[PDB]
């Protein structure tokens, strides 16, 4: 009941201040926590701050068990504002581990703003390096609805995950469920298939001549697959009528075409 | 170099033909004499040999000296190339094992064959210790005498290797085998006589506790009853009953014995006389009190077999628990590269299983301080488990030599099998394992999900459900699996991981374990299925087959239920292993084990013919003699060339797995199967 | 009624018209009125 | 470390080593427990969940040799679960009463006489 | 009863077979048929008796008096019977059963022994009587169509595709093309005999019209000879016509909801005299009347307490 003056102050800024504003909330979860177990171990919480931190689940789901509706919803607005608002790995990684040991329990997830949050979590996992939970998170998303960016969104996923199969099953999904050759040539280059890459993007470009970032994929792709000639020659047609953010980005692809076939006074 | 691949090119053009054949030996041995010490000139030239001699016995099958002309060489090439390899040469020994079994009676082949006994090592022999003592009852001279000498050999040099199959062929009922393994063992008793007497000892008396005496009366008189009553055969029957009357008029040795003695002695005696009565002077009026005194034992006997759920050692079989220290190893676990672990002692209570055949729960306590769990099988045949167990360590060497497979730790998981007798022997126990029908049992009893829900859904659409056509019953069971969400393995397998990473790692174990045992069983022709013979391992997500009973499609042909499925891949298996599908880890995995089979075809198939060749072991596959074998073999050898599903055409990998997974997913085939079977499942 | 094998394998000119017997007419297709359908309805 | 040098230095000793491909480096290279009560694995209730959980969290404090100065409050602590659960407590035995023992022999002073008393109580 | 010169009536799985007339839609005679499921029943041309085949036994049911019990029952087959028929005159029965064969019986109580035996290396699914009683054709699940002429007894054998089982097949009574289906949907249509002189029983594939991406369980012409009622597993039946083989008629049971997903496949249906109203059975546990032209039904009957899968329709031949 008398939580409410460490979840919602409104004041946190900067790291220390989270990390510290943590450390006050797993005090004020495990003194009064309605069993004499965790009330005893404050004590020693008090004075040794890991075993505070490990008993951080158990705390929060006795407190959780005993308040009433406004004041979990007030909890789980407060857990949302100190999710989406700093980036730090520590204060992130025990707000994952807590949710799932909140989803692990008989008495579902904790709820969020929509569907528990598999949205929010996923994006927290993502840029906090931890992996494993972003693609679970992202497969709780797929079983709801398919859609591209779901798709594409776990093959660079499972690529980081050191797994170029599951991605390749992700792309044969992709091909063979939706049937409108939707498949950007940016997938084809995260799976290093050069070739298809390659193939879809001289698709793209012979229907019609549009912006930059259509030539340098193909660029990418006949670096990535060794052929310096083409390479050069498709430089060198459009090196002087392009502007100034593309020589920038395709300067040591240049570079490496002139390096590959020797051409050092054009490489200069 | 070139010269062999000069060969190997010649061979892929021109395939084996008598005009051919010359000039690929004479390319082969132009190689040998250029190299001298590769392993592959001299293993391709001692292949190029066998295959002359196969191909000469074919021809003619539709003189002696050509085929003499083209295995000597044969045998001195193999023995040479036995030589270079010293980490794995088990093709090029059972390819001197089945050149010594069918030629080794020749004068010119005998010498070529004992030259290699004497030249190569003795360790090289260990690994075709049951193919030898397979054949140790020929019926010619040279080759017995010379099988004798090499067993000899490994009893003298490494006798703990060969102590138990020893003992195994002893008890045997056949004369010659149990004379010449008697021979054998009474010269082991020279160098070692407190192991032969302990291992005589420790086998016969963990036969008796493997079957007990009303357990047998049972099986007998189960036997000779539908016997009699079904084919009238009054000398089968007498043949199935009176062992079990030699055996019992020996009398009981333990309080057990004297039990069963004591109280069904009588009838046993009376029947026997009766039936004895009915032998002198043919009538049925001496047969039919026999059989009513054999009807009230077995209905006595009958009514006592759920009771039994524990033994006693000081009950059963006083002379296991005053052990207390052995010179036998723990069966199962003995290499010739590491100190051995000797029998301490054997734990004084077993746990019988309750199931329809019984099975207990030895536990052994070796040297070192470790249980030893063991699972002691009656009423069964341990001798295809055995060779299945070799067939799978030579798939497991053979993915672990590739480097593809060897980045993603594919493998397949053994346990040890040592068979006691022919109707009794020894599993290894894999602990931290759970069944695969105990898991979603467990899953729905817990979610207050009924068992049976498909099946209920199905009887509810139809009564008569197995009485169908086909397509009312593809009908039924669209409607059965439209109407439930298929998901319980998955959710179960996510429930009781404690983090994400170790769940993702136990499911990519899964998938990559659950396709490579699923290659394996293709090739090998796995059958019945059933998620009672799946297990999963709680601590590393892999995939555990058991009861290995049905091989070579045995299931495919037979008459009543016939499975169209080449291996088990249902909708509670492929929702559980990834989230798209099964095009990811699952087809890749496979398409990569099927390509090593392919390359590595020769070893497999060396494996298999050893098996399925073996007289003593092929009277399951039959249910001339010597032809459904070669049916079988070369439905294995189109397997493994891609021209299973079509002979005017070789599909590759892609489209050969490809098939396999129309094949195995269809509904029109999993419509078919068992109730029992769970095709929803 | 159950089911007997070996019935009239021998006599080939005897089955060339015992049950074969080619009836091949109504060729001549006339338009109608519906009674029964028509009834119905 | 920090200074600019050395960790060029250790870069250059990397390159010239060079380049070991991953496969390679893992060939060249209880406490599970622990993991399954503190995300509650096998599910029991609540009630009964925190004394298993706290018991975890002070013999991870409890273990170590080198953490001495608040031996005196987690020993304490431990009684108070053991005098509050009441004639449940005897799950916990198996993995309090070795650290404890253990602790005994291995630890020196005026605490030692401490500790044998609470063990009395513990009896 | 069925003093009518029409008459109906269907069978399934709720161990009744039901009599009606589509005057009212209410029932007449539940005749009982257990221990097995009905694959298909048929009329005899007398309009005297009408037989029931499924599982081992062929039961036949009296028309002119009210009895609910299988008066004549013919065994020993050893599995299902997938489709029966009678000659016209009431000669004698061909009959189709699961496990190889397709077979002859006579009809009378006495030795005159005119049933023959045909055996194939597949499980069969369908027979179809030549409107000049002579030929035979027989439909496995190996794609095969053995045409078999009871004349002599060689039989040509036709695989329009391997490695899918066909389902059905007819031929028109005006004796015009012959069509059959597959379990894809394709259905392939052969030219027929052209010679009535001495059976020479050449065939030519005239056209495949792809549809159907389901299953497609049974294809039936119709007596006039100018259409052609096909039903498959979508919950559609098509009519189509003889002159370019184009789509006359779609009907559809489909509700339009996803929370259905395939209540019921399209079993059987049959044409009338007229080739004008039709009469399809479902497995929503009833039985539909439609037209053949304004698409919508007429008529219902949901007696049923369980899926049918077979009906017959027989009515005089004026119409
Ligand atoms: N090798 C093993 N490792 C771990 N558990 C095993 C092993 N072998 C058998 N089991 C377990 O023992 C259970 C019962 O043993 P089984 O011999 O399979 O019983 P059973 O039903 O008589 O066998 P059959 O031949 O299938 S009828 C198995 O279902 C597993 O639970």
């Amino acid at each position: 009941i008398n939580l409410q003056k460490a979840w919602g102050a409104a004041r946190r800024v900067s790291k220390d201040d989270w990390l510290e504003w943590l450390r006050r909330l797993s005090l004020e979860l495990l003194k009064d926590s309605s069993s004499p177990s965790l009330r005893s171990c404050w004590a020693l919480a008090q004075a040794y701050n890991p075993m505070a931190r490990d008993l951080f689940n158990a705390a929060f789901v006795s407190c959780w068990s005993e308040l009433n509706e406004d004041q979990q919803d007030e909890l789980i607005r407060s857990i949302e504002l100190a999710l989406t608002s700093q980036d730090i790995a520590e204060v992130t990684q025990t707000l994952l581990n807590l949710a799932e040991f909140m989803e692990h329990s008989d008495k579902g997830p904790l709820p969020l703003r929509d569907d528990n949050g598999i949205v929010l979590l996923g994006e927290r996992a993502a840029k906090c390096r931890a992996y494993a939970k972003a693609l679970h998170y992202k497969e709780l998303e797929f079983q709801k609805g398919p859609t591209p960016a779901i798709l594409e969104s776990l093959i660079s996923i499972n690529n980081k995950l050191q797994q170029p199969e599951a991605a390749a099953g992700v792309l044969e999904y992709a091909m063979k469920h939706f049937g409108e050759l939707e498949i950007q040539a940016t997938w084809y280059e995260k799976l290093h298939e050069w070739e298809d890459a390659l193939v879809a993007y001289d698709k793209k470009m012979d229907t019609n001549k549009d912006d930059p970032e259509l030539m340098l994929g193909r660029m990418r792709c006949l670096e990535a697959l060794g052929e310096w000639g083409q390479l050069h020659q498709q430089c060198c047609e459009k090196w002087t009528l392009v502007n100034d953010e593309t020589q920038a980005k395709m300067a040591r692809m240049a570079a490496a075409a002139a390096w590959g076939l020797g051409q050092w006074d054009s490489m200069e | 170099r070139c010269f062999l691949k000069l060969g190997e090119w010649q061979l892929n053009l021109q395939g084996i033909n008598e005009s051919t054949i010359p000039k690929v030996l004479q390319y082969y041995s132009a190689a040998t004499e250029h190299d001298r010490s590769w392993y592959k000139a001299w293993h391709a030239w001692a292949v190029m040999n066998f295959e002359a001699v196969l191909h000469y016995k074919h021809q003619n099958q539709a003189l002696s000296k050509t085929l003499l002309m083209y295995t000597v060489p044969a045998v001195q090439g193999f023995f040479r190339s036995i030589s270079l390899s010293r980490g794995n040469n088990l093709q090029d020994t059972l390819r001197v094992l089945t050149l010594w079994f069918d030629y080794g009676h020749w004068p010119d082949v005998n010498e070529a064959l004992v030259e290699g006994v004497k030249a190569i090592q003795i360790d090289t022999w260990l690994q075709v210790i049951p193919q030898l003592i397979a054949r140790i009852d020929t019926p010619r001279p040279l080759v017995g005498r010379l099988i004798h000498q090499l067993l000899t050999d490994i009893g003298r040099y490494h006798p703990q290797a060969l102590i138990y199959p020893l003992t195994v062929a002893s008890k045997s009922t056949t004369t010659a085998r149990h004379n010449a393994a008697n021979k054998i063992l009474k010269n082991m008793c020279e160098h070692s006589n407190t192991l032969v007497q302990q291992a005589m000892m420790v086998s016969e008396e963990l036969i008796r506790v493997a079957i007990l005496w009303h357990e047998m009366w049972h099986e007998g008189l189960e036997e000779a009853s539908r016997l009699y009553f079904g084919e009238r055969n009054v000398k089968g029957m007498f043949e199935v009953l009176e062992p079990l009357h030699a055996m019992m008029e020996r009398g009981p040795q333990t309080l057990k014995e004297t039990s069963f003695n004591q109280a069904y002695g009588r009838d046993l005696m009376e029947a026997q006389e009766w039936c004895r009565k009915y032998m002198k002077s043919g009538n049925v009026k001496d047969l039919t009190q026999a059989w009513d005194l054999y009807y009230h034992v077995f209905r006595r006997i009958s009514k006592q077999l759920p009771q039994l759920t524990s033994l006693e050692l000081q009950y059963v079989s006083p002379k296991l628990l005053m052990c207390r220290d052995l010179e036998l190893a723990v069966p199962g676990t003995y290499d010739p590269n590491q100190p051995i672990i000797r029998i301490q002692s054997i734990a004084p209570s077993l746990q019988v299983i309750t199931s329809k055949q019984r099975p207990r729960k030895l536990t052994l306590m070796g040297s070192n301080g470790h249980e030893f769990v063991f699972l002691l099988k009656g009423h069964e045949d341990l001798r295809q488990d055995e060779r299945v167990m070799q067939l799978f360590g030579l798939v497991n060497t053979l993915l672990a030599n590739d480097p593809t497979s060897l980045r993603k730790n594919l493998s397949i998981q053994r346990y040890a099998v040592i068979p006691l007798s022919t109707n009794s022997g020894l599993i290894g126990w894999v602990p931290h394992c759970d069944t695969l029908h105990a898991l979603i049992r467990d899953y729905r009893e817990k979610k207050k999900i009924l068992l049976n829900i498909e099946h209920r859904i199905m009887l509810r659409m139809a009564p008569d459900y197995d009485h169908l056509t086909l397509m009312q019953k593809v009908e039924v069971f669209e409607h059965a699996v439209n109407n439930t969400a298929g998901d319980d393995l998955a959710k179960l397998l996510w429930l009781k991981s404690p983090s994400s990473e170790v769940w993702f790692d136990r499911r990519t174990n899964y998938t990559r374990s659950l396709a490579v045992m699923s290659m394996v069983g293709y090739i090998l022709g796995l059958g019945d299925r059933h998620p009672s013979n799946l297990m999963l391992d709680r601590l590393s997500g892999k995939i555990l087959h058991i009861d290995f009973g049905d091989c070579f499609e045995v299931a495919m042909t037979r008459e009543k239920f016939p499975e169209k499925i080449p291996f088990r891949l249902t909708r509670m298996l492929t929702n559980a292993m990834e989230v798209t599908g099964l095009d990811g880890n699952y087809r890749i995995t496979c398409h990569t084990v099927m390509e090593v089979l392919r390359e590595h075809k020769d070893s497999v198939m060396a494996v298999l013919e050893a098996f399925v060749y073996d007289p003593l072991l092929n009277w399951r596959l039959m249910d001339a003699l010597n032809k459904k074998a070669i049916q079988i073999i070369n439905r294995v050898r189109d397997k493994l060339t891609g021209r299973d599903f079509s002979h005017d055409d070789t599909l590759d990998v892609p489209t050969q797995v490809e098939l396999l997974i129309k094949q195995a997913t269809s509904h029109e085939n999993l419509c078919q199967c068992y109730i029992g079977w769970c095709p929803f499942w | 009624i159950q089911w007997k094998e070996r019935n009239s394998k021998q006599s080939a000119q005897e089955l060339k018209s015992l049950f074969e017997k080619k009836s091949l007419k109504e060729k001549p297709p006339i338009s109608g009125k519906q009674s029964i359908l028509s009834v119905r309805l | 470390e920090q200074n600019q040098g050395t960790r060029r230095e250790a870069i250059r000793v990397l390159g010239l080593l060079g380049a070991l491909d991953p496969y390679k480096h893992k060939v060249n290279i209880s406490d599970y427990s622990t993991s399954e009560m503190l995300v509650n694995m096998g599910n029991l209730p609540l009630d009964e969940f925190y004394p298993a959980v706290s018991m975890v969290a002070l013999m991870r404090i409890f273990r170590d040799q080198s953490l001495s100065h608040h031996h005196t409050m987690v020993v304490q602590a431990i009684t108070f679960i053991f005098k509050s659960l009441g004639l449940k407590c005897v799950q916990f035995l198996p993995q309090v009463m070795p650290t404890f023992l253990n602790v005994i022999r291995v630890c020196d002073g005026a605490i030692r006489e401490f500790l044998f008393q609470q063990l009395g109580m513990l009896v | 009863v069925g003093s009518d010169p029409v008459i109906l009536a269907t069978a399934g799985y709720d161990h009744t077979v039901r009599f009606w007339q589509a005057h009212s839609g209410i029932c007449t005679r539940t005749v009982q048929h257990q221990d097995s499921q009905v694959n298909a029943l048929e009329v005899t041309p007398d309009r005297s008796m009408i037989a029931a085949a499924g599982y081992q036994h062929i039961r036949m049911y009296d028309l002119n008096s009210n009895n609910p019990n299988p008066i004549i029952s013919y065994d020993g087959v050893n599995k299902n019977i997938a489709s029966v028929g009678f000659h016209e005159d009431g000669r004698w029965m061909y009959t189709g059963g699961e496990d190889c064969t397709a077979r002859i019986w006579d009809l009378r109580s006495r030795n005159l022994q005119c049933q023959r035996i045909f055996q194939v290396n597949a499980p069969i699914n369908c027979v179809c009587l030549h409107p000049n009683q002579a030929e035979l054709i027989v439909g496995d699940q190996s794609g095969a169509i053995h045409i078999w002429d009871l004349k002599t007894d060689h039989n040509e054998q036709l695989i329009p595709e391997p490695e899918v089982s066909i389902t059905s097949a007819h031929i028109d009574p005006d004796a015009s093309y012959m069509a059959a289906v597959n379990s894809t949907g394709n259905c392939y249509v052969w030219n027929l005999t052209g010679g009535i002189g001495d059976e020479v029983t050449q065939l030519i594939p005239k056209t495949k019209i792809p549809a159907h991406t389901r299953y497609a369980l049974q294809c039936r012409f119709s007596p006039d000879s100018t259409l052609l009622a096909t039903c498959s597993a979508d919950q559609t039946c098509k009519i189509w016509r003889t002159s370019n083989f184009s789509l006359m008629t779609e009907l559809s049971i489909k509700s339009g909801n996803p929370g259905e997903s395939s209540r019921g496949w399209m079993w059987g249906c049959a044409f009338s005299g007229d080739s004008q109203y039709i009469v399809t059975a479902s497995s929503d546990n009833l039985a539909r009347l439609w037209c053949v032209e304004t698409g919508e039904i007429k008529r219902e009957y949901g007696g049923h307490q369980k899926a049918v899968v077979c009906l017959a329709f027989n009515d005089s031949v004026l119409g």
